[PDB]
């Protein structure tokens, strides 16, 4: 009883912050042309990729685990499925896009200037969205309804991301777990980390270096749970739907979700020019 | 002892004008036309904007026939523009590349161009070779060019940093009359409808009216307290009005030898680059360096409407002949027809 | 071929555009004969191509004409070490250059050309006459050293309490035959690059 | 001899300023009403055009 | 019963 009481509160904290805090961003970047430059071109599609998270993600994986049963159909899982995944990847994909930028502006300068541009921008932004809605097109497919039936005998459905067989479905996890953590847990580090070793190498200095330590370690964070799980059930689902099944893996996928609650925060409010443009934007 | 004397005979002249134009004004522009029928709340908006230049625009020049423009940008190229339909006819590329100055021949058949190289290069729209070159690089002054204007298709009045402005036979290549009054860089130049005087504004915020044919300041107007960025004549060809770095903006009678009325704002801190005049002469549009130009009723001083559209400080504004359209031009490398 | 000919021209500008942003434009200041032609080695202009980075610079033969040159990469400012009446004319101009309205994002690199001279002045130089601060000043030779700092200090002192760090100064020192005045460009250009980026990408 | 020059041609200048016709700026704002009347009808910012007549959309 | 979970 205590359990679910405290889910459904941490749920909707998480949810109606990433409601509010992804609106006005979007709000402030594109209402103020002036205000727009070659990272906040990132910056506006990362705002509208965790919008997208939050809307398909939060109450479809929640009032389903709530109630033991989807409730919804099996179109609504398919469509639903795809811009989960999507949007986790263009989340990713942006992250690692503006750690690109920022090694190029800071260790290479002259180099960078007749590369980087907002033109640049855009075509990043373009490449970033068009590849991940390509590489997430088997989830829609592969994801359907099973049905069971309860103690009740009553009829339940179950949204699952099920492949054919299993040999196809571990080198699926395996390579989703590299591409989506495990290289940007490393390029992120060695990008920031050649930042932070050209800037110590006053008190501001120090202030922009642990900063990058905490976007990538909050990375980490957010995100090896939940891989970790994937790559768990994929050679073995038994042991992992025992012991996280229910109310621990719903704290793991929250947990998750809330990277794209933390973006905006480490990326936009804590920005100096931002916050003068976000008091000028809304009377 | 003699510079002394004419110090003292100039001094005294300038007073004597000062005390003529003080007891000749008894009224207003306002106290005349305040109690008339107002423009009301003009919705001019951006019917147009013209997205070419990759610079910092300095200048633009409306045509005679409403369609075409000409503008001049620091990246080297000077572009002519069809307002209507947003296309670009010319693209002129500079010899050098800082430009402050353009303009357009009452004819059609003439642009000049002119800025830190202290050369008025002429450029002929029609040429049978197919494209735009150079037909006269005016060297004869000493400075930056700041302002331009054709008289005709063989003279032109050029403004320039070396304090003096000339009159050019194109033809000839060789100043015809110089006007060597201004003690500061002169910074603007405005021509009459019947193209027998002008007006041209210098930094020692003077605003000198020279007759072409005479060659003498027939008139001196002292009204503004910092640099004259730009000047306009009336549709009537018996005033002007000026606009400078220090928050106003004054409109001069020719026939009264004086100004008329202030068109500042206590709202307005920033400095006017550009002012230009209506068709009918009851709208004056003054750019601004808030990056915003404000619509004045010319007859009643009323800001009757704000033309919001630029990232950057606005250069360069005109009306048309016409009156139909106002286009605006600003550091932002965009130009904006409005109504 | 109305319409395309606005496309042809919006492309032909492109490709100028792309130009003149590899470009770094740099714009001279200084007295006459204060060494502005000594510091280049290879509206006067002349190119000299480092590491496959240009730079491009530009002087004047003053607040219109300075509004031009206000998306420059950075101004250089050539000071004569050597004399002493017009150091405080080139502190004015310096003043000058620095708070002005339109140059408030422009770091200036502060080239202190023909110190050989000072050198041999110094060792033959009343700097504590002209200026009746020189006393109580703590900074090769040790009075080149001390002359030199105390230029670089008399210098850099007004740049610092203004700019508030968009822009700061960075000098430097050149000989009449030194060779190091393309290091010392493309190494401060870094710099300023470096510190308009890190703003530019919200590092900071 | 060139300051004496200068100063003699701005004693000349503003001679010749001193004498003009001033007109009163009662009659001048007058002409300026009228001649505003009178193209008000042919001014197309103080009355908007119908987008039929404006060549604007 | 309800047992596992969406990978996203
Ligand atoms: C509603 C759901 C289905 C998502 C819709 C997907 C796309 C239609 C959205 C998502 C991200 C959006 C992009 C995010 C950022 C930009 C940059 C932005 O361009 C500018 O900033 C203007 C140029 C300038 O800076 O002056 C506007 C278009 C674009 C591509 C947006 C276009 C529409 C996109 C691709």
């Amino acid at each position: 009883e205590w359990q679910p009481a405290v889910q459904i509160l941490l749920y909707s904290l998480i949810f109606l912050l990433s409601v509010l805090g992804n609106t006005l961003v979007i709000t402030v970047l594109i209402r103020n042309k002036r205000m727009r430059t070659v990272t906040n071109i990132f910056l506006l599609s990362l705002a509208v990729s965790d919008l997208m998270l939050c809307l398909f993600c939060m109450p479809f994986n929640l009032i389903p685990n709530l109630l033991k049963d989807f409730i919804f159909g099996s179109a609504v899982c398919k469509t639903t499925t795809y811009f989960m995944g999507t949007s986790v990847s263009v989340s990713t994909f942006n992250l690692v896009a503006i750690s690109l930028e920022r090694y190029g502006a800071i260790c290479k300068p002259l180099q960078s200037r007749v590369w980087q541009t907002k033109s640049h921008a855009l075509k990043v932004i373009a490449a970033t969205w068009c590849l991940s809605f390509t590489i997430m097109t088997p989830y829609p497919i592969y994801s359907n309804l099973v049905p069971f039936t309860k103690n009740n005998n009553q009829t339940a459905n179950m949204c699952r991301f099920l492949l054919p067989n299993d040999v196809m479905q571990q080198s699926w996890h395996t390579f989703l777990l590299l591409i989506l953590f495990l290289i940007p847990g490393i390029v992120m580090m060695v990008a920031y980390g050649l930042i932070s070793l050209e800037l110590y190498q006053l008190m501001a200095k120090k202030r922009v270096i642990r900063m990058l330590i905490v976007i990538v370690v909050l990375f980490f964070l957010c995100w090896m749970p939940i891989f970790s799980a994937n790559a768990w059930r994929a050679y073995d689902t038994a042991s992992a739907e025992r012991r996280l099944s229910g109310t621990p893996i719903s704290f793991i996928l929250l947990l998750s979700y809330t990277s794209s609650c933390v973006n905006p925060i480490i990326y936009c409010f804590m920005n100096k020019r931002f916050r003068l443009g976000f008091m000028a934007t809304f009377p | 002892s003699e510079l002394d004397q004419l110090r003292q005979e100039a001094e005294q002249l300038k007073n004597q004008i000062r005390d003529a134009r003080k007891a000749c004004a008894d009224a207003t522009l306002s106290q005349i036309t305040n109690n008339i029928d107002p423009v009301g709340r003009i919705q001019m908006r951006t019917r147009r904007t013209l997205r070419g230049h990759l610079a910092k625009i300095y200048a633009m020049h409306w045509g005679t026939d409403s369609r075409l423009l000409v503008s001049a940008s620091q990246d080297g190229k000077l572009i002519i523009w069809d307002s209507y339909t947003t296309n670009k006819v010319h693209a002129i590329p500079l010899r050098s590349s800082w430009v402050m100055t353009c303009a357009y021949a009452p004819s059609g058949n003439y642009v000049a161009c002119g800025g830190l190289d202290n050369i008025c290069s002429i450029y002929n729209l029609k040429t049978r070779e197919g494209n735009v070159r150079v037909s006269r690089e005016l060297a004869g002054h000493t400075g930056y060019l700041s302002c331009c204007r054709f008289l005709d298709d063989n003279q032109i009045v050029t403004s320039s940093g070396d304090t003096t402005c000339a009159l050019w036979d194109i033809e000839t290549g060789q100043q015809t009359t110089t006007f060597t009054g201004h003690t500061g860089d002169v910074m603007s130049l405005s021509l009459a409808p019947d193209t027998r005087l002008f007006v041209s504004g210098a930094c020692d915020a003077s605003a000198k009216l020279w007759d072409v044919r005479e060659g003498m300041c027939r008139q001196t107007f002292t009204g503004h307290e910092s640099d004259i960025n730009a000047i306009c004549f009336f549709p009537n060809g018996n005033a002007f009005a000026t606009g400078s770095d220090d928050a106003t903006c004054r409109l001069f009678d020719l026939r009264a030898d004086q100004e008329l009325m202030t068109y500042s704002h206590d709202n307005i801190i920033c400095g006017i680059t550009s002012v230009s005049f209506s068709k009918s002469g009851r709208l004056l549009l003054a750019g601004y360096d808030d990056f915003n130009c404000n619509v004045w009723d010319a007859l009643k001083a009323d800001r009757a409407g704000v033309l919001a559209g630029h990232d950057n400080r606005v250069s360069c504004l005109g009306v048309t002949d016409d009156g139909m359209a106002v286009a605006t031009g600003s550091w932002d490398s965009f130009l904006k027809i409005w109504n | 071929a109305a319409v395309e000919r606005s496309k042809m021209i919006d492309r032909n500008l492109r490709e100028d555009g792309e130009k003149a942003r590899r470009t770094l434009r740099l714009l001279l200041l200084g007295a006459d004969n204060s060494g502005k032609s000594t510091i280049v080695k290879q509206i006067f202009e002349t190119k000299f191509q480092v590491d496959k980075v240009n730079f491009h610079m530009f002087d004047v033969g003053r607040r219109k004409w300075i509004q031009c040159f206000n998306d420059v990469t950075a101004i250089i400012f050539v000071v004569d070490s050597s004399d002493y009446n017009r150091l405080q004319e080139a502190l004015n101009d310096f003043k000058s250059i620095w708070n002005n309205r339109w140059l408030r994002t422009i770091s200036v690199i502060l080239f202190l050309n023909k110190q050989d001279l000072l050198a041999e002045k110094v060792l033959a130089s009343k700097i504590e006459d002209y200026f009746p601060e020189f006393a109580r000043y703590t900074t090769e030779d040790p009075r080149v050293t001390r002359a030199k700092y105390f230029i670089r200090k008399e210098f850099v002192d007004i740049s610092t309490a203004s700019g508030d760090g968009r822009h700061i100064c960075y000098p430097h020192f050149t000989c009449a035959v030194d060779t190091e005045n393309a290091r010392r460009i493309f190494n401060d250009c870094k710099d300023i690059i470096l510190q308009m980026n890190l703003r530019e990408y919200n590092l900071v | 001899t060139a300051s004496i020059a200068q100063a003699r041609k701005l004693v000349e200048q503003l001679k010749m300023e001193a004498n003009i016709d001033r007109i009163k700026v009662s009659k001048a704002a007058a002409d300026l009403m009228a001649y505003c009347e009178a193209h008000a009808k042919e001014d197309p910012l103080l009355t908007p055009v119908p987008a039929s007549e404006n060549p604007f959309r | 019963d309800y047992m596992g979970w969406m990978d996203f």
